[PDB]
RNA sequence: GCCCGGAUAGCUCAGUCGGUAGAGCAGGGGAUUGAAAAUCCCCGUGUCCUUGGUUCGAUUCCGAGUCCGGGCACCA
RNA sequence: UUACUGUUCCCUGGGAUUGGCUUUGGGCUUUUCCUGCGCAGCUUAGGUGGAAGGCGAAGAAGGCCCCCUUCCGGGGGGGCCCGAGCCAUCAGUGAGAUACCACUCUGGAAGAGCUAGAAUUCUAACCUUGUGUCAGGACCUACGGGCCAAGGGACAUUCUCAGGUAGACAGUUUCUAUGGGGCGUAGGCCUCCCAAAAGGUAACGGAGGCGUGCAAAGGUUUCCUCGGGCCGGACGGAGAUUGGCCCUCGAGUGCAAAGGCAGAAGGGAGCUUGACUGCAAGACCCACCCGUCGAGCAGGGACGAAAGUCGGCCUUAGUGA
RNA sequence: CAGUGCCGGAAGGUCAAGGAAGUUGGUGACCUGAUGACAGGGGAGCCGGCGACCGAAGCCCCGGUGAACGGCGGCCGUAACUAUAACGGUCCUAAGGUAGCGAAAUUCCUUGUCGGGUAAGUUCCGACCCGCACGAAAGGCGUAACGAUCUGGGCACUGUC
RNA sequence: AACCCAGAGCUAGCUGGUUCUCCCCGAAAUGCGUUGAGGCGCAGCAGUUGACUGGACAUCUAGGGGUAAAGCACUGUUUCG
RNA sequence: AUCCCGUGUGAAUCAGCAAGGACCACCUUGCAAGGCUAAAUACUCCUGGGUGACCGAUAGCGAAGUAGUACCGUGAGGGA
RNA sequence: AGACAACCUGGCGAACUGAAACAUCUUAGUAGCCAGAGGAAAAGAAAGCAAAAGCGAUUCCCGUAGUAGCGGCGAGCGAA
């Protein structure tokens, strides 16, 4: 309702199927108030890929 | 499925209107052949 | 979940094939009328949904976002 | 029966049985013609190419008029009259000459082409009738057979596929506790009481709540003390903002209730995203399924001078195998 | 004539099978890449998904139809004495019960009240209307004849007593 | 919703019945869930079989608690002054 | 996928066609749309032999005598 | 042409039942009924299996195997 299920998405993965270690598209998950807070949430977190502290932005 | 018009390509023995003199080669519905010109004798159904 | 169409004056919708923003009511005024109504005429208001792009410039064309009005579905 | 899932009668589209001619006509075309107001201007700049050659007596410029489109700026064009010109890098302009020519785009026109749809016919499929007429040894005004005729006619019927549609029909479902009747109410989770000072615990016993909320109401560093009396002060009053003394936890804590919590878990400010990945000794609760607490390790961080704290929220509801 | 059915209507919306422009994927003759034990692009053909537009009845839509399904209300206030309400206001619906009947095979409270019949009548007959909850083809209200009908009373008659 | 035969020894979480003797041990009527309530699964409490164990019955000490009593320090309630 | 059928469309002949569990490539295997064929296997109204930790008149077949008889039923049927 | 116990082939083809209800599923292509032929019937001479190694019509028994699977992924069904 106004309140809703929001994915997470680290923008600096990329869907290649990349050549490293261990690939995959790390997306956390988690909620917001689509109301009090209309900006595309943004949030530093972890990414088990890319090893260091990433940006993840948002998805449609 | 889709209705796919019966092509009998044919011989005429004799002449009809609208189709030709005798000994004439033309193609026909199978409806207009079988039920109007063969047992009339008026044509003839060619496969040589 | 998909498929369409909309957001334009206080309300209801007309829209060049980009160069002025418009109708019909709600309102104000004038007599109409000894008084009511018809009868009639005037006047007022706009970020043309939000954003970027295109363009010599955009309500008009296009992308994304938001809301609204309907049409059609499915074996937790 | 307007419970569910279907079946059938019945209605309507495709296909098949199923044909001829003619129209009318919706969407695509086959030559081929119409048609375009960035501004600098000979002026309503079609893109791209061959590009110094073309259009004329199979009769142009220029005026007299008929038509149609219209942003009445002007464009295509029929008749006549006219008789030797409209022209190109000629300088502008991203793109060239209305000298000409090829595939074509904005929409229009036309004869020609595909498919319907539609309407009209026509007769040979198919349908329907006949004390019409033949027919065997004899009849078939005894059903029927052959022929002819008459009326319909590519409809209808039959078949297949599809949508609609009758409790006409078929199989079935319709919880538990209410007061062991209708009727509405109740059915999960959380707090308190009952509950007998561990834990647990019933009643149709007594009280209430939940089906979330916060991008800060989280994390951290750091500073602060609320409430209530009494008094002073312009409006200002019981009550707003301000000053001061006394009581000291009586306020607050997103929301119930209980337990917590005062230099605090309460109020504020600064920087942040640990509302992380990978885990985990051991406990508690326990029929099972679930559920709760977590020292500790590694990675990569946030705040902080550092020590350190940080795996959401003072705790317990906010959920579903 | 709102709901429901039924009939008629044809402009718009909705509308299946089936067609169908067109896109889209898998394969792959081949073409390159490449310090890894391979990888990327791809003609024709075959195979698959999607599919704008065409696509009937029905439904939504508009109208008629009660001897079709059925339905036919509240709240106030007011007349020279108390009373009652012909009269007005308001609310709500598709519309608000007309003629006639009415304590009834319908009346709960209820043995309503009054009259009659009886010495005495919860039944009976006539009437009032305050119809819990009559009512017009699920007919309304009358009605002569008729009934092994239901219900009250009277004469005759009797061991019913 | 006839009868007769067959599927059929249908199905009945329901009721009835279930036959010789001695010896040893010996319950429960509780919790949870249930279209469940007179059924069933698991737990609790039988028997028999093993593997570990060292307790039980007494005695004393130590824990935490918020009942009986008691109280007005808080929350209500209450009488009069 | 393979197999077999209603309605409708509708191929290819060995340089083919089908199968190898959607589908395409490659390889392997096979040759549909014509037929017919013994044995190993199933059974007991029975026939002939054999055996029986099978019955012995409430048992064994419904039936050790009129037994599908008597009797009952309109009849199917029941049935000592 | 009719008769004929069981077995068999073909055609029609249930329901109680199980699923602790029931509708897909189960019962079960079972019973029943009809038709047909034989001492057996049916099937049968690879347009078949298999997997890079090989087999060589059909039927039946043992085994693979209650395995692979199928399934309101429930009850259950169940190969090669
Ligand atoms: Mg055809
Ligand atoms: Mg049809
Ligand atoms: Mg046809
Ligand atoms: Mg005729
Ligand atoms: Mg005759
Ligand atoms: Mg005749
Ligand atoms: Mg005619
Ligand atoms: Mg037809
Ligand atoms: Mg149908
Ligand atoms: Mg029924
Ligand atoms: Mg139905
Ligand atoms: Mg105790
Ligand atoms: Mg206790
Ligand atoms: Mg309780
Ligand atoms: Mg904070
Ligand atoms: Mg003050
Ligand atoms: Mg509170
Ligand atoms: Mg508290
Ligand atoms: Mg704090
Ligand atoms: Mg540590
Ligand atoms: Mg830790
Ligand atoms: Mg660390
Ligand atoms: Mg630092
Ligand atoms: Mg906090
Ligand atoms: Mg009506
Ligand atoms: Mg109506
Ligand atoms: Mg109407
Ligand atoms: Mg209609
Ligand atoms: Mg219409
Ligand atoms: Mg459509
Ligand atoms: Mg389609
Ligand atoms: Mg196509
Ligand atoms: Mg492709
Ligand atoms: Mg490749
Ligand atoms: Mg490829
Ligand atoms: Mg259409
Ligand atoms: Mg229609
Ligand atoms: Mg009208
Ligand atoms: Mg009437
Ligand atoms: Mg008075
Ligand atoms: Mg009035
Ligand atoms: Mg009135
Ligand atoms: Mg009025
Ligand atoms: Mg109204
Ligand atoms: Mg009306
Ligand atoms: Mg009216
Ligand atoms: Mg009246
Ligand atoms: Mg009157
Ligand atoms: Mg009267
Ligand atoms: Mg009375
Ligand atoms: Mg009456
Ligand atoms: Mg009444
Ligand atoms: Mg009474
Ligand atoms: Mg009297
Ligand atoms: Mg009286
Ligand atoms: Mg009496
Ligand atoms: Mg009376
Ligand atoms: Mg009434
Ligand atoms: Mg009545
Ligand atoms: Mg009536
Ligand atoms: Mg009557
Ligand atoms: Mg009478
Ligand atoms: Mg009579
Ligand atoms: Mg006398
Ligand atoms: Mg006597
Ligand atoms: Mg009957
Ligand atoms: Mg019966
Ligand atoms: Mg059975
Ligand atoms: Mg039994
Ligand atoms: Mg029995
Ligand atoms: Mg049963
Ligand atoms: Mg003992
Ligand atoms: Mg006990
Ligand atoms: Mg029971
Ligand atoms: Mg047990
Ligand atoms: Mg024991
Ligand atoms: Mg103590
Ligand atoms: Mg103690
Ligand atoms: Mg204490
Ligand atoms: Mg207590
Ligand atoms: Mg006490
Ligand atoms: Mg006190
Ligand atoms: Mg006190
Ligand atoms: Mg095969
Ligand atoms: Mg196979
Ligand atoms: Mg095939
Ligand atoms: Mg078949
Ligand atoms: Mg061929
Ligand atoms: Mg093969
Ligand atoms: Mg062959
Ligand atoms: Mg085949
Ligand atoms: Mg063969
Ligand atoms: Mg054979
Ligand atoms: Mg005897
Ligand atoms: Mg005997
Ligand atoms: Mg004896
Ligand atoms: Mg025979
Ligand atoms: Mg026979
Ligand atoms: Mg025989
Ligand atoms: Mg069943
Ligand atoms: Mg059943
Ligand atoms: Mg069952
Ligand atoms: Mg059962
Ligand atoms: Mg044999
Ligand atoms: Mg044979
Ligand atoms: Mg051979
Ligand atoms: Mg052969
Ligand atoms: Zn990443």
């Amino acid at each position: 309702d106004v309140r809703v299920k929001v994915i997470l998405e680290c923008t600096g993965c990329v869907r290649k199927s990349v050549n490293k270690g261990s690939r995959g598209v790390s997306r956390y998950i988690t909620q917001k108030n689509r109301h009090n807070t209309p900006s595309r949430l943004e949030l530093r977190k972890f990414c088990p890929y890319c090893y260091k502290h990433t940006i993840h932005g948002e998805i449609k | 499925q889709k209705k796919v018009k019966k092509i009998r390509k044919i011989i005429l023995k004799e002449d009809i209107p609208d189709l030709g003199k005798k000994g004439q080669l033309l193609d026909v519905r199978a409806g207009f052949l079988r039920n109007f010109l063969l047992p009339l004798g008026k044509a003839e159904v060619v496969t040589p």
